[PDB]
């Protein structure tokens, strides 16, 4: 019957045996893919200016890993210097390619929102903005890696650390890493995505207000039934209060009959959202609906709006080039149906949308302004998806340190064996940008 | 570099409640810094290592008794 000390041996032989795999990977993969990047892109698009200053920010932290393999498993012999050297390196790393994602948000917030002139802030903001903004504050933020960062002696082995004078600069570095890293640029990237869709939804609403037309009234459909808006069906009764309480219940205002363009807009989104989830789930207009760009998936709620799920899945013929992306090859041979003549001024508008995949169709401006959402929104979810299991572990044992959850040695040590390698993984998003090609 | 960081050091999470005899003890040495509870751990003959208050009377009196470890 005796006590015994924490032993973190059980930790040292992990890391010895799972991280040498992993730091290799990622090294191969990220010197391969992102060399190949520079010599490519610099020398021989907008948003590839933006991955230009990221595939050189994390090539900087791939020929830095083999310090970290080393580390992980071994001991710090490399020194003083290369100790401050590979910290400044990891935190200009963790906060410029953070800040370039958030920069990649505004791009695409100015070329879809506000794309009528919006040459001039976009080039000022990657030519300009971008360095003031990322990379002044970025090198500002290595001054304690140049003060904290230095080896020291820890029972068994040496380790290259920040060492702080007391807990009080342990805390505000430690909430300041979470604002600058982690919650500013997360605002920025959910601010500018919530506000994209927002546009997206809005320019299919103006899109049938044209074609099929807003009503702000309980009016009788074709079929004779109580419609208002855009062809927001409220009931297959006969009853007009019947028609008019559902109506009360969508909104929630005591209404009268009588809506708002707003209230219309909102009744609309719940439409699209009931044709879209109909869309996917359908054999034969799922592989075609991922296929489409943003303005070509408008032109196929347009026609599923006008005709209805059944058919639209009737252009088997129609749907099959749509995938191949023969648009003039498809409109020649989908303006030979029977739809065309059934409506001519309609379907002629969303004929030449999905042939050009403009928007200009409808709206008298410019011409050709097509812009890519989907490679974005897939590097964006990605690179948190490597940080996720990382900044579990911190949170768990944040409550162990501030005595919430008090357990044993084994639950303190599992907590280290699970932030151990999802540090090692979360480093993937190196190798993330060049993979993105494929 | 971060997680070789976190927890590099054995700690004491409880301490000896009954007195150990200074026959069975070889050595004496301190808990590192980090550490959120402060204290030492004595090394027996045997091996095996035990923790223990340094505020305790007769920890003071083995540490005394026992030279630090090599």
């Amino acid at each position: 019957s005796m006590k015994e000390p924490c032993f973190r041996e059980e930790n040292a032989n992990f890391n010895k045996i799972f991280l040498p795999t992993i730091y290799s990977i990622i090294f191969l993969t990220g010197i391969v893919g992102n060399g190949l990047v520079i010599l490519v892109m610099g020398y021989q698009s907008m948003t590839d200016k933006y991955r230009l200053h990221l595939s050189v920010a994390d090539l900087l932290f791939v020929i830095t890993l083999p310090f970290w393999a080393v580390d992980a498993v071994a001991n710090w012999y490399f020194g003083n210097f290369l100790c401050k050297a590979v910290h400044v390196i990891y935190t200009v790393n963790l906060y410029s390619s953070v800040w370039i994602l958030a920069f990649i948000s505004l791009d695409r917030y100015l070329a879809i929102v506000h794309a009528t002139n919006s040459q001039r802030p976009r080039k000022l903001l990657a030519e300009k903005v971008v360095y003031v903004g990322v990379w002044i504050p970025a090198l500002l933020l290595t001054i304690p890696d140049f003060i904290f960062a230095n080896v020291s002696e820890a029972d068994d082995r040496y380790i290259c650390c920040r060492f702080y004078p007391n807990d009080l600069w342990v805390v505000v570095f430690q909430f300041q890493h979470i604002m600058v890293g982690l919650i500013l640029p997360g605002i920025v990237i959910l601010s500018c995505y919530c506000i994209i869709i927002s546009k997206l939804s809005h320019n299919i609403f103006e899109m049938l207000r044209i074609d099929e037309g807003l009503r702000l009234k309980i009016y009788k459909d074709t079929e004779g039934y109580y419609t208002i808006g855009i062809g927001h069906l409220l009931t297959k009764s006969p009853s007009l209060n019947a028609a008019k309480s559902e109506l009360d219940k969508a909104i929630g205002r005591n209404t009268n009959g009588v809506i708002t363009k707003d209230e219309a807009e909102k009744l609309f989104n719940q439409d699209v959202d009931a044709a879209v989830r109909g869309i996917l789930r359908n054999a034969k207009l799922k592989p075609v609906y991922d296929s489409l760009d943003a303005v070509r998936r408008a032109a196929l709620i347009n026609m599923v709006f006008q005709m209805g799920e059944t058919g639209v899945a009737g252009f088997t013929n129609s749907l099959r080039m749509l995938q191949q992306k023969r648009w003039d090859e498809a409109a020649v041979n989908l303006a030979k149906s029977r739809w065309y003549n059934q409506t001519p001024n309609r379907a002629k508008r969303v004929i030449t949308t999905f042939r050009t995949g403009t928007w200009d169709a409808y709206s008298g401006s410019g011409h050709q302004k097509r812009k890519a959402l989907k490679p974005t929104v897939i590097l964006i979810l990605a690179f948190f998806a490597c940080w996720l299991p990382y900044y579990i572990g911190i949170s768990i044992d944040s409550f162990i340190l501030l005595e919430i959850i008090k357990q044993g040695c084994e639950f303190e040590n599992t907590v280290h064996k699970w932030i151990s390698i999802t540090e090692a993984l979360a480093f993937f998003h190196c190798c993330l940008n060049p993979i993105l090609y494929a | 570099l971060g997680a070789s960081c976190h927890r590099p050091d054995k700690c004491c999470l409880g301490y000896q409640k009954r007195p150990l005899p200074q026959v069975l003890l070889s050595s004496w040495y301190p808990t590192s810094q980090l550490c959120s509870k402060p204290g030492v751990i004595f090394l027996t003959k045997r091996g095996r290592q035990v923790c223990a208050d340094k505020s305790k009377d007769w920890v003071k009196k083995l540490m005394q008794q026992l030279p630090v470890t090599a």
